[PDB]
């Protein structure tokens, strides 16, 4: 909203024609100022009248508007991703609902919002898993693909997690397999790569495919190190530990993987994840 | 631990 | 190039009027096929003929074209950052030179290119440190600010490093101080925040300002852990070790920091960095 | 170690 006027200030100042000369077009001096502050978005025609006085090419304001809108939206995705990581779903639900409430036409961004809405509903208990999955699949079979090639895969990752955590381990696995297959093809966005491999390994672990699980976990660690990310690495070492214990590797290599998990937990002040860990080492 | 969204 | 085209396809398919029916405007049939691929860009006015039939708002293709440009340029900046991390400066130099030489008017992108061009020239021994600083200062007192508010600070981080790495420690530090002051105000791009504090810390260390160096190294670690990044964390623990040995902390502390650093160096297979480290711990 | 660009 406020960039249009801000770039109108920048330019009219450098043009060399007065702010009250830009008044005598189609509006009071006031409207120019209210536009100047972003307060009022100018009407299509008034703007075209202003487009006569600072030079200037017309597509330069649309240019302006498009960067400001992509940044607006990118900033919102960033913010939403940020609360997901913090598990703040009541806030996610509210935020995305309010954005959808505007019902503005932008199919890909609306898909992003709905994905987040249905998942948050799910976490918040507003909706069954069966229902959440349905809704999520209606998204895949819009079969869109804008600027974000990964968005369907993200939506697929959610579908597989809900299945896996609700007992449907073979469906979830097949799905994780689909995703990895589409990632080998695309690229790159390796944090996600790591994340699907982490869930895949969990589901493999609960299906007693321990080597398979361990393979996937080593691979995810390897990727975590190549993109420099500690996002899931501590829990990758936790999972590595669990696999090496069900496969009965030397206590040494087992406890090793676990101290490392422990290191990341403290380093990352991940107190929930840290708790369980100190439990097991005595317990099991 | 939990699955990761 | 090929987005304008393949969007002209998706729509023509989902409107129901053949590309042959899209011939009879002002262009030959084949022209539509080359355009449809993205082999050719149409001309301003000629495209209006394709905008005639399809339906259709004009701002749409331009929007597509503008989204395409923005992703084109982001991709470039990403690829160029990647080469920096890998330290492939002969490649950076050639790449941004080839991109500058088409002299396409976009003052902020041009500035990014120039920043890269001057630093790579410096590293490749093509220019003095004095000459490089001079050129980078010219990019700052353009006083631009477009889409990316951090660009001047990145340019400032380069200047501060060349000064510091060439013995002007106090000028380096003054500068890193300026940068950090402008960071607190902006928020957030904490990977940069971390990079600046690493360098500030090194410069403070070479100026015998050891505590100040250490406080700064700890703060970077703290930030590094909060954004889950291992990008510089091995170097940080290393630096921590350095500061603690000079301030003669209890031996176990010193070795702990270097233990951590060591661990990050295997994990990230930072073999050159591991080299230095393995010397000292017995040598010193 | 050196500085980070």
């Amino acid at each position: 909203a406020e960039k249009l006027g801000s770039e109108i200030k920048k330019i009219r100042v450098l043009r060399g024609l007065t702010q009250k000369q830009l008044s005598e077009n189609i509006c009071h001096q006031s409207e120019v100022s209210r536009i100047e502050s972003g307060a009022v978005y100018p009407s299509m025609d008034i703007l075209q009248g202003i487009a006569a006085k600072l030079q200037i090419p017309i597509i330069h304001f649309y240019e302006v508007l498009i960067y400001s809108d992509i940044e607006r939206k990118k900033q919102f995705k960033d913010q939403v991703i940020m609360l997901c990581k913090q598990k703040r779903y009541k806030e996610i639900y509210n935020k995305v609902w309010n954005e959808l409430k505007k019902e503005e036409y932008h199919p890909e961004f609306q898909q992003f919002l709905q994905w987040q809405y249905y998942v948050a509903a799910y976490v918040l208990k507003k909706v069954d898993y069966e229902y959440c999955i349905l809704e999520l699949k209606k998204l895949l079979n819009q079969q869109l693909t804008g600027i974000d090639v990964y968005q369907n895969l993200y939506i697929e990752n959610a579908i597989a997690n809900i299945y896996a955590e609700n007992g449907y381990l073979k469906k979830g696995i097949d799905l994780f397999e689909q995703i990895l297959k589409q990632l080998e093809a695309l690229h790159d966005n390796e944090e996600f790569d790591v994340k699907v491999r982490y869930n895949h390994a969990k589901a493999l672990y609960l299906d007693s495919r321990y080597e398979e699980s361990l393979y996937q976990v080593n691979k995810a660690i390897e990727i975590s190190c190549r993109i420099n990310s500690m996002a899931l690495i501590g829990q990758l070492y936790y999972q590595r530990g669990e696999c090496l214990r069900k496969l009965e590797y030397e206590e040494a290599e087992i406890e090793d993987a676990y101290k490392k998990a422990s290191f990341f937990f403290d380093i990352l002040e991940m107190h929930a994840y840290k708790e369980a860990l100190v439990n097991k080492i005595s317990r099991l | 631990l939990p699955f990761e969204f």
